[PDB]
């Protein structure tokens, strides 16, 4: 969410906080608290989670 | 979960 940059058209490109690199067209998942977006491998995901399952990023999963 | 750009 602060991990967002813009292109010449005003479009937004999200940056993965896990690897600190941009959306490169590969699958991504969004935190259900802070709405940062991550590449699947950077949070250990190989297949889609159960579609109803809540997902939270490592910062929001802290206790 | 909310996912984008999946196969
Ligand atoms: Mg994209
Ligand atoms: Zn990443
Ligand atoms: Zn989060």
């Amino acid at each position: 969410s602060m991990y967002v940059i813009r292109d010449e058209w005003g479009n937004q490109i999200w940056i993965c906080p896990g690897c600190n690199k941009p959306d490169d067209g590969s699958p991504m998942i969004g935190c259900d608290d802070c709405d940062d977006w991550y590449h699947w491998p950077c949070v250990g995901i190989m297949t889609a989670p159960p579609e109803e399952m809540q997902w939270f990023c490592p910062k929001c999963a802290n206790k | 979960a909310r996912t984008k750009q999946t196969a």
